[PDB]
């Protein structure tokens, strides 16, 4: 059975900088890529972006370039995606998918869809203690 | 390639048949369109890739086909379980969902 | 058998959403991988699985030092080109493959992707050209082919024809005339380290 599964939540300041986690098993990590999609309260699903866990090439929404960040860990099996400059807006279910949209290897397009996908992270922005 | 759906808020009773529209503002390839099912307090689930080929574990009774730029999902019949909110996506050009459907 | 921990990436070879004109067809290298063969020669979805100098079911034990997946879409009728040993206008000038080719040709239909009612024009093949080709030769120029005995200097007209032609690949075509994709995976051992092994 494959499983993703995720940090807990987390509050942050204005200006701060939230990583989240996302350990996956159940598969050959280095054949599937990983994605990241965003839930605000209330919202519908925003793509983020995408990385290869095996050569390291990402893709990022147009939204996120230069505030997203996405790395690999092949050797415990682990994605992470850290987001700067976090905003009041910002407060969000991040959730974590195993991808089949875009190969991992030769970064083509597929006939697929994020399969399996995480329990999702929440995020609070707030300048409140 | 601007998705949207129709409608908001689709009301519809136990064992009735639920028709749902997302419809593209440029030509979406039939292979590159898929739709996702999320049920209050979960994570989304992928039901059909591919435009019309089902995903693993779903049941037959969710179906759907399309071309050009119009698609639809179709429940042959609603189950107490099949009232979620529905989304679709597509990633001919970079990767985006539409607003999202409401089952009632 | 090296310790290989990487699995070769047959699926986004096979779950393409485009695949290339067979006058321009697109090679994809395979390396430093565990290949498991399992799930094509037991795959339901091909119409046609044909191996060559190799048992498709001893194919899952053995290691090579590459393999290439060729890949391009044809019109069914010219599916039995796609051979060592053929001629015609697809083996001839879009794709030759050598008579001692090594390896497995798969094709399936793809009228359900590759079709619309409108006439999908996207795919092109050969139909001119002045020679053969050579093996696993590619030729995507788009000069224009003389048949007569004067100059055309670029120019169509009598006796001068553009030499790519589309396919008028539509849903309702007959199955000879329906677009089939085919991936040819081309096997080669050198006095070389291994570098693709099967899943043991
Ligand atoms: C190209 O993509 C094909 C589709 O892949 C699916 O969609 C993409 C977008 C992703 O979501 C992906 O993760 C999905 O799977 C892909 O087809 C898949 O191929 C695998 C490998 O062969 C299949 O796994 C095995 O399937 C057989 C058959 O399943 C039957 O029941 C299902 C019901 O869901 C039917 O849909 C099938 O048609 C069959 O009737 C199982 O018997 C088998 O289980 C046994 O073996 C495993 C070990 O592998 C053991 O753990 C078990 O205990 C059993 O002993 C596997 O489950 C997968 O089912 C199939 N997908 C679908 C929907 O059928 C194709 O392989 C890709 N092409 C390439 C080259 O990769
Ligand atoms: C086996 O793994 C080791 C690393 O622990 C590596 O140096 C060695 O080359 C591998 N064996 C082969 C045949 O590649």
């Amino acid at each position: 059975q494959v499983q993703l599964v995720q940090s807990g939540a987390e509050v942050k300041k204005p200006g701060a900088s939230v990583k989240v986690s996302c350990k996956a098993s159940g598969y050959p990590f280095t054949s599937y890529g990983i994605s990241w999609v965003r839930q605000a309260p209330g919202q519908g699903l925003e793509w983020m972006g995408w990385i290869s866990t095996y050569n390291g090439n990402t893709n990022y929404a147009q939204k996120f370039q230069g505030r997203v960040t996405m790395t690999t860990d092949t050797s415990t099996t682990t994605g992470y995606m850290e987001l700067r400059r976090l905003r009041s807006d910002d407060t969000a279910v991040y959730y974590c998918a195993r991808d089949y949209t875009r190969g991992a290897w030769f970064g083509e397009s597929l006939i697929g869809g994020f399969d399996n996908w995480g329990q999702g992270t929440l995020v609070t922005v707030s300048s409140a203690s | 390639i601007v998705l949207t759906q129709s409608p908001g808020t689709l009301s519809l009773s136990p064992g009735e048949r639920a028709t749902l529209s997302c419809r593209a503002s440029q030509t979406v390839s039939s292979t590159s369109l898929a739709w996702y099912q999320q049920k209050p307090g979960q994570a989304p689930r992928l039901l059909i890739y591919g435009a019309s080929s089902r995903a693993t574990g779903i049941p037959d009774r969710f179906s759907g086909s399309g071309s050009g730029t119009d698609f639809t999902l179709t429940i042959s019949r609603l189950e107490p379980e099949d009232f979620a909110v529905y989304y679709c996506q597509q990633h001919d050009t970079s990767l985006t969902f539409g607003g999202g459907t409401k089952v009632e | 058998f090296p310790n290989i921990t990487n699995l070769c990436p047959f699926g986004e070879v096979f779950n393409a959403t485009r695949f290339a004109s067979v006058y321009a067809w697109n090679r994809k290298r395979i390396s430093n991988c565990v290949a498991d063969y399992s799930v094509l020669y037991n795959s339901a979805s091909f119409s046609t699985f044909k191996c060559y100098g190799v048992c498709p079911t001893k194919l899952n034990d053995l290691c090579f030092t590459n393999v290439y997946a060729d890949s391009f879409v044809i019109r069914g009728d010219e599916v039995r080109q796609i051979a060592p040993g053929q001629t015609g206008k697809i083996a001839d000038y879009n794709y030759k493959l050598p008579d001692d080719f090594t390896g497995c040709v798969i094709a399936w239909n793809s009228n359900n992707l590759d079709s619309k009612v409108g006439g999908n024009y996207n795919y092109r093949y050969r139909l001119f050209r002045k020679s053969n080709l050579k093996p696993f030769e590619r030729d995507i120029s788009t000069e224009i082919y003389q048949a007569g005995s004067t100059p055309c200097n670029g120019v169509q007209g009598f006796n001068c024809y553009f030499p790519l032609q589309s396919y008028g690949f539509q849903p309702t075509n007959g199955v000879g005339y329906q677009p089939y994709r085919v991936v040819v995976l081309s096997f080669e051992l050198l006095h070389a380290p291994a570098t693709v092994c099967g899943p043991k």
